């Protein structure tokens, strides 16, 4: 696997690949 | 947090995994 450069909602997308069926919180601050 | 760490500078797709159930 590679570093990752994500903003906005190619966070929640990367979130939602690696997360999957498990779920995930999104908490920005 | 990581919101502004993978935005901001970089992070990996196993520093993501610590925001999943
Ligand atoms: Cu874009």
């Amino acid at each position: 696997f590679v570093n990752q450069h994500l903003c906005g909602s190619h966070l929640v997308e990367a979130l939602y690949l690696v997360c999957g069926e498990r779920g995930f919180f999104y908490t920005p601050k | 947090g990581i919101v502004e760490q993978c935005c901001a500078s970089v992070c990996s797709l196993y520093q993501l995994e610590n925001y999943c159930n």
